[PDB]
């Protein structure tokens, strides 16, 4: 019964509801807070941002290098700062 | 060798509104 509203999604929310809100070329993971203030805490800190696309912690892909043309294994480490890796495998 | 990347250092990850 305490609400959240996020202009960037247009919806409303449910203190505890979780949800994606794409703001600046990313997607960021979001909690409706309430706490007297209607407060949304929203985080990239849990994915990164890559190319064009955004990963989760743990996401795994591959391709090739753009140069060498020899496989890649990528992986989101995350780190608190989008830290990822790409790895000849 | 490894490629890395990151966000920028003075990117803020963590962010509330009211």
């Amino acid at each position: 019964e305490e609400t959240c509203f996020d202009k960037y999604t247009g919806n409303t929310y449910r203190v505890g509801d979780t949800y994606e809100r794409p703001k600046d070329s990313m997607i960021w993971d979001c909690t409706c807070i309430g706490a007297g203030r209607g407060r949304i805490s929203c985080t990239i800190a849990n994915r990164c941002h890559e190319g064009g696309q955004s990963y989760k912690i743990g996401d795994t892909w591959r391709r090739p290098h753009e140069t060498g043309g020899y496989m890649l294994e990528c992986v989101c480490l995350g780190n608190g700062k989008g830290e990822w890796t790409c790895k000849p495998i | 060798e490894t490629l890395t990347g990151q966000y920028d250092k003075n990117l803020v990850t963590t962010v509330e509104e009211e």
